């Protein structure tokens, strides 16, 4: 019940093992990511396993969209039957629409967690990460110290719980 | 019909014009900077000629390392100290190395240019080559060592330290993580011209001091490659210094690239300087202060002026934040010596005397904690203490910095004492300065890096330990040790004796 | 002075003997093996093994890592420094490949060295035993200096398709072999630089500007589909076992060994033309080298994964596939080179056996390992046809 | 013992202390270069030059010698250790040649050990990449295996031709010369067995065994005069220069380049066949080696020397005459090969070219310099009689 | 098409058959003894092989030394009276090696069998390597050593001296000059069996013992080579154990090879130990009865008593030399130091009592007299005193050995004091021993080495050192000197004033 060993990895182990379908797997995938990646995840509760269950559930679904498409679909589709160029394309488009950077961040980060492979191909997915990368560093690192800490804090909105400074 | 040939040089006169214009013939890595395809490399190298200079160096080094050095016994006659402070040293190092291979092959994929393009290929065969020399220094001190544990592993059992972690961020993710312009400035404009090469040659000094000549031996070797490095280091702000972004983001990512890289290796560094050697080179109070000034932040940096660079606008921070930074980072490394891959001891007689005489006040602080640590028994496997248990009791904990990964204590530390605690979207986190704290509240996904109290909450210690194999080969003494003499090692039982469980100190905020 | 200022502690009797009394009697432990945790590839571990597998900081969510915890510092977005997401390849354990010829840096620089220094001795030899004398002049100058020259600029591409590896690969092991891979591809570029720039020295009035074999590369007809594959390859693919595999275990494996094998090593001779075959003879030790690390990452590791076999094999299928095409019109495009030789050179029967000799090559070593199902028949038919 | 026994006077405390305190401030000449006296050839003094000359203990009786007095131990009857006796050629100093590779053994066994490694890896490539296909078989079985075969003899009998001067040389820079043109030929001729060696592997049906090649060397009609002048050469031959002058500057200048350079080298590649090539491309860049210290030797110490250059050059001109008609000789048996080849192979007007290059080149390279008149045309022809 | 290539044993099958037959396929030197031409070698190489393994050799030598030696300063932290040493192990060695290259190169032209004459192919190549080896060790001293002269100049200063001309007797002509067969035993199946190769080791250890980590790095290299000489020594012995004329001409030319090296070696090797070493390792007595007993006149000629080989019936004799004729021959080196091109030191205190210890009467004759010279100022330059003096002044003549060169006092000796004077044909000639006298009486034309009292006759001394360039750089001070400190060195001037003339010892007699 350690670090790289314990119940609840068993336990996701065996989850996984019952996804005889894409679409469940698939979904499953997403939902994940929406549950337990990026500091936006809708819970900590799996911080120190996370990472090492995603990987297997990619695996689950790689394995099953590699059996159930196509070449071509295998090449250009995402994992949910939407047209990959079309996608990356569209995200591109609204990044480039960003008004601020928070928005942007908002749409990078999203992006990763909904089309992340094996949902997109990897080829289009890095394009993507190429492009929508370049835009929100632009817009992160313009002015990046003139909001001082007091304001910034509030932008994030984090919730100072303690300070100290002599 | 004489007898002429053809070298590098005359074959590197049309490498430039190699690369091609076309369609898609652009970088796959995202990039706030536009590198200029004319740019020019300083050595005029082709694969031929880079092999054969490097195999010329592999030769004489290879040949002291199997001949002469073993014949001497060098691999032995080393201060136990010392021998210990590589394992660590040359380790870390190897990771620093080895992921510069990646962050230069991601520069090289940015560069448009055939030649800069040449410059960065030619590095990403020398980070390579210095991945497997410093691999090749535990490989020879574990061969030929006084004690080979640590030495022979440490590729796994240094996941069980927290001083790791923050080797990770400046060697490693700070190299290929990111702008390509802020990994090139975290590994080629900060990491190696500020601290990397000034600290190649520091080592070879210490090491020699402590009768190593192993490590000089590969050492000066790496040192005699990273010398073009530096000359392709100025290569990329040359072909950015034109785009117009360049002029408004430079400066922040050389900011936090020097901040991010001094934030570790000014209190590490010193650290495995002053406490791991028993004979000393130079303070590295005054180290410090002219690398980062007279030379770094003075000398290098201002010649870079004329392509917009500015003086990092942290560097008075720095200055101020460092006298005593290495100092009370051992007292945290020390008082968790059974999570490391290496044996550490306390300062002796004279060490507390060159101590003091360098840095006054060290003893009534650090030095009077030591004696009392001693003389109830931190060295002794049957007094049941770790000195972990002293800062519990004296209720000083122990923090992780969300983004550096350095550990810090602010209710003891003499050096910086700010510490600021958030709370977002059911996590807590704890940064130790306003700079960390500002990159986590613009970037707060790019640091999620979970820390040892975090992963090993509620984990008994002996158990930790047990499970990342942080044994010798009798499957029950410990690596670390808080002694480095060879009677009287702590081993698991010792540990799991002590009942010692692991909390998240930031849950004393809730 | 003749002593110097500065005390070693290994000489220094003060220093030393400090030193001495504080050593314990023996070892602290016996195993002193370096890399003793890793699972040998042979009989014993080798210092190939030692000084490469892990030295690659991966955490067990990438499969085979020995590390725990997210990356310190990622990518502005959230990208990992290193992370599955960058290939569609899946293994259980990405340190299980071996470079057969256990290459680190040192034994490779060490060969490429002795490689050099042997071509300069060579070419000091060759131009003062006067052998250019006995070279044809036209395929000296026309398709040394052009059509061979031009090729360069391919092997230069496939070299840049290799950059993204380097960055994303996903072990040491293979980050290695893949540095490895890439470089030699530089090299034999620049070596084809090396003997126009050689012509150029013991042949007056040779041009060893590159400007014309570029031209050529650029705009010419032969290479056309050639240019269109190595872009694609290089800059198109954004994962870095498709660029690798499809780079030597399609396209190189098809179009190069034929324009390097089966043309100008096969024709070369025939023109009195020694000079060239000693360069190509490097870059097929290097092709034949590189070989048996594709192959062991492919097949060995990836294709016959334990868990992952049949889904890989599915992959690189698909790759093959998708390369196997844009490769046969580079092959094609580049038959109408034949037509520019002197009557007589060769005829469509050596062609066709050269090109069925390439193919059947690459069935075996490499098509097969997958089960990709080739027919050799439609394969040469379809170069055959673009024919000069 | 972790330690050891053994006290080292560098590393031992109590030892080093009084061999530290023994020492001068300072050393106690500031002249620390070996081999200050030596006469440097070029603009400074060379460790090659440092490390060999004067090495040989001659008296000052024997020209350039800086030692007195007799040898301590001579011959039954009292022939000297070393003395002039042993050669025509008269000098003002036997220590003034230099190899202009200035090797000594170091470099000498580095760039051939070189060689050999990328051999190995060169065959290795070359039987993986499957090029013994495009090989005509005739040319394999029979002109390989049994006249390139039978030519290893030639060399290794030329090899045994330095027996003498390894023994007789008067002084350390010509003995080094010597020998390592000596192991020269020795490793040429154990190349001709490899590559036969290597054939028997790849080939099936092929036999390594030297029987053939052999049996055609000891009574075929083809090297019949070629075996007579080299066991002249070798074994009719006492004076050290007269051999070493004839078989460089005379036998193996004509005879050996012709047959290394202009057949073999010359028609391998018309046969598919670019492995020999390999091998000729080492013997040539030996030949070119040894060439430039041959030349050095004779030409620029002996035949230009200050006192006997007018003496010298008749007697290397008398060797020239005397074995210049065997070596004619050799090459007209040797024309009778030809006849063998298949039919449009060559020409006699190609042979007849051939013949005029190495003729030509060895007036210009040897010759010329020590004024001996050679007739082109006579040459050529005398040997082209030979043409069956 | 799988991979494949071709090793030398591969190859070396085949070379037994390159040699063909032909009328004059012969020797064309000298022999008593028939080579048959069907003997095989030990090691199955080629010249590409050799050269690699030789290659790898150098790697490492070359190596540690322009490396990691370098940086310890090893070529200077070397005992004093060790660096002179060194001038003459080295260069004399040197000699040795260069003649074996000569002499091999005739023992090539005798082997008949391609496998012998390829063997001793290899031979000569090493020996070509040992003279550079031994070469670079004189080289590098004079580089980076504490007293370069002689190191720099010996193969023109070792001209000077006596000792140096039985060198070229040993290690030269008797390697050369004679029956091939002769000559192979003087320096395989004597020389280095018996010397050499013990030596070798020998002189490594008496090295790192005084501070010398540079000569053991090649010299321990240059005895992996002599390692397959030796097994390569008993194929001249049974190439020719057939033939008749081997029955009765072996022993006694194995006989003379024997006593030649002996002669010599006994004492000059043990004097350079003992006399130029400040540490000891082992008295030369003991070292040398289990060269010539314990491992080879018994455990190693004993193995080919089934060819008919006898033993050394001179060995006899000759024990009774090992004990006492390096002391004999150090009174004399002392005597004539202004003739060296090195510098030697007087017996300290320490050292008598070891030499006491070690060889009981060795002060009741020997240190006596070295007390005595130091009272006489032999060690002060403004003394006026040479040693050589006082054996003028007590009636001690030194003769020259006419055969061997071995100077012998034979009223002061305690060795073979057989002094023996011939006039013959208008020549006196004086030998040491009934072995070398018969020699010159049997081959009278094989001995006219002239010695330095005949060719300095009448001379003063400052002018034959002045003459032989026997001077430092600053043109006026001794490269030689009697005492190894930095101060107080004797002057061209210094001698001159002593007004010193060479007479030969010989012509007193009528
Ligand atoms: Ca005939
Ligand atoms: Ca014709
Ligand atoms: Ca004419
Ligand atoms: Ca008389
Ligand atoms: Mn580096
Ligand atoms: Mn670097
Ligand atoms: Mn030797
Ligand atoms: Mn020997």
């Amino acid at each position: 019940l350690g670090i790289h060993s314990n119940d609840t990895r068993d336990a996701w182990v065996n989850k996984i093992a019952q996804l005889n379908t894409l679409e469940k797997a698939a979904e499953m995938l997403k939902q994940f990511r929406m549950d337990h990646t990026t500091p936006f995840r809708n819970s900590y509760e799996l911080d120190n396993d996370y990472l090492w269950i995603e990987a297997k559930l990619e695996e689950k679904v790689a394995v099953l969209k590699a059996r159930a498409f196509n070449e071509v679909d295998f090449r250009h589709k995402t994992a949910f039957g939407e047209d990959a160029k079309s996608v990356l394309d569209g995200t591109v488009a609204k990044m480039n629409a960003a008004k601020d950077k928070w928005e942007a961040e908002k749409i990078h980060i999203g992006f990763r967690q909904a089309y992340k492979p094996p949902i997109m191909p990897v080829n289009y997915f890095l394009d993507g990460e190429r492009q929508l990368g370049t835009r929100l560093m632009e817009l992160r690192n313009l002015n990046y110290y003139d909001t001082p800490l007091e304001e910034l804090r509030k932008q994030r909105g984090v919730r100072v719980v303690h300070l100290q400074s002599p | 019909r004489a007898p002429t040939s053809v070298n590098a040089q005359e074959v590197h006169r049309w490498l430039q014009s190699f690369n091609w214009d076309f369609k898609n013939n652009r970088t796959k890595y995202a990039t706030k900077y536009k590198m200029a395809n004319e740019t020019k490399e300083q050595f005029k190298l082709i694969a031929k000629e880079y092999a054969r200079m490097e195999a010329v160096k592999d030769e004489r080094q290879f040949g002291s390392l199997q001949d002469a050095l073993t014949r001497l016994n060098a691999g032995v006659r080393v201060h136990p100290k010392w021998n210990e402070t590589m394992k660590v040293v040359s380790n870390f190092l190897e990771v620093g190395e080895y992921n510069a291979i990646a962050a230069t092959g991601m520069l090289w994929d940015s560069a448009q240019a055939a030649e800069q393009k040449n410059g960065y290929l030619a590095q990403v065969l020398d980070e390579i080559r210095h991945t497997h020399q410093c691999a090749y220094v535990n490989y020879y001190f574990a061969k030929n060592g006084q004690d080979p544990a640590g030495h022979n592993d440490a590729r796994r059992t240094r996941t069980i330290g927290p001083l790791w972690k923050g080797m990770k961020r400046v060697f490693s993710d700070g190299f290929i993580s990111g702008d390509a312009v802020e990994c090139s400035l975290n590994l080629q404009l900060v990491g190696e011209a500020c601290f990397t090469n000034p600290l190649i040659v520091a080592v070879t000094e210490w090491a020699a001091a402590n009768g190593d000549e192993i490590t000089p031996t590969v050492f000066l070797s790496i040192e005699t490659d990273e010398l073009r490095h530096m000359a392709n280091g100025y290569q990329t702000v040359v072909s950015i210094a034109n785009d117009p972004a360049s002029a408004k983001y430079l400066n922040t990512d050389l900011n936090n690239a020097f901040w991010t890289q001094q934030k570790y290796f000014t209190p590490v560094l010193g650290m495995l300087f002053e406490y791991g050697s028993k004979f000393k080179v130079e303070p590295w109070v005054k180290t410090w202060d002219r690398w980062v000034y007279e030379d770094w932040g003075g000398i290098w940096i201002g010649r870079l002026g004329k392509y917009g660079v500015e003086s990092p606008r942290s560097l008075k921070d720095a200055k101020q934040d460092a006298y005593w930074a290495h100092h009370d980072l051992y007292l945290l490394a020390y008082a968790l010596w059974p999570t490391g891959f290496f044996r550490l001891a306390l300062p002796d007689q004279e060490e507390m005397e060159w101590f003091e005489a360098n840095y006054p006040g060290w003893y009534d602080h650090y030095g009077k904690i030591y004696e009392e640590w001693r003389a109830r028994g931190c060295e002794d496997p049957s007094s049941g203490f770790i000195p972990l248990m002293w800062f519990i009791e004296n209720n000083h904990p122990i923090y992780i910095d969300r983004v550096s990964q350095v550990p810090f204590c602010p209710s003891l530390a003499k050096g910086a004492s700010t510490l600021r605690v958030h709370e977002y979207n059911g996590e807590m986190h704890t940064f130790s300065d306003q700079w960390g704290e500002r990159m986590w509240l613009a970037e707060p996904e790019r640091y999620e890096c979970q820390n040892i109290f975090e992963q090993y909450e509620g984990r008994e210690l002996s158990e930790v330990i047990a499970e990342l194999h942080g044994l010798r080969s009798d499957g029950k003494t410990l690596i670390a040790q808080p002694h480095v003499r060879g009677d009287k090692l702590w081993t698991l039982d010792d540990i799991k004796r002590l009942n010692c469980v692991f909390k998240n100190p930031v849950k004393a905020f809730n | 002075s003749m002593l110097g200022e500065r005390r070693r502690g290994l000489t220094d009797p003060e220093m030393a003997e400090v030193i001495l009394k504080a050593l314990p009697e023996a070892p602290l432990d016996g195993n002193n093996k370096m890399g003793y945790f890793v699972t040998p590839r042979w009989k014993r571990l080798t210092e190939y093994e030692a000084l490469t597998v892990y030295a690659q900081p991966n955490a067990d969510w990438i499969a085979g890592g020995l590390d725990w915890g997210d990356w310190t510092q990622k990518f502005h977005g959230g990208r990992p420094s290193w992370g599955n997401e960058t290939t569609e390849l899946r293994t259980v354990d990405w340190f299980k490949h071996r470079d057969p010829l256990r290459r680190w840096h040192a034994p490779y620089v060490k060969d490429k060295a002795e490689e050099w220094r042997y071509t300069d001795r060579f070419l000091q030899g060759y131009s003062a035993d006067g052998q250019i004398r006995a070279m044809n002049p036209t395929w000296r100058d026309e398709f040394i200096n052009r059509y061979w020259g031009a090729f360069l600029f391919n092997e230069y591409g496939l070299f840049n398709a290799h950059s993204q590896g380097a960055r994303e690969a996903l072990s040491d092991v293979t980050r290695v072999s893949l540095a490895f891979w890439g470089f030699d591809k530089i090299d034999i570029a620049q070596m084809i630089q090396l003997e126009r720039g050689f012509l150029a020295k013991i042949v007056p009035g040779f041009d060893e500007s590159t400007a014309v074999p570029k031209a050529e590369w650029t705009n010419g007809e032969v290479y056309k589909s050639a240019r269109l594959a190595v872009e694609g390859l290089w800059q198109e693919v954004f994962d870095w076992n498709e660029s690798a595999f499809s780079v030597h275990a399609v396209y190189d494996a098809l179009f190069g060994q034929f324009v390097r094998r089966e043309f100008f090593q096969r024709l070369a001779p025939r023109f009195g033309d020694n000079l060239t075959p000693f360069f190509i003879n490097q870059a097929q030790t290097y092709f034949q080298i590189a070989k048996q690390g594709v192959q062991d990452l492919y097949y060995n590791c990836l294709g016959d994964d334990p868990e992952f076999s049949d889904y890989n094999r599915t992959v690189m299928r698909n790759w093959t596939g998708k390369w196997l095409e844009p490769t046969i019109a580079a092959l094609r495009d580049f038959m109408g080179l034949f037509a520019k030789l002197p009557a007589g050179t060769t005829d469509k029967e050596e062609i066709t056996a050269s090109l069925y000799r390439v193919v059947d090559d690459w069935i075996e070593d490499y098509a097969s390992r997958i089960d990709f199902k080739a027919d050799r028949d439609q394969i040469v038919k379809a170069v055959l046809a673009g024919l000069k």
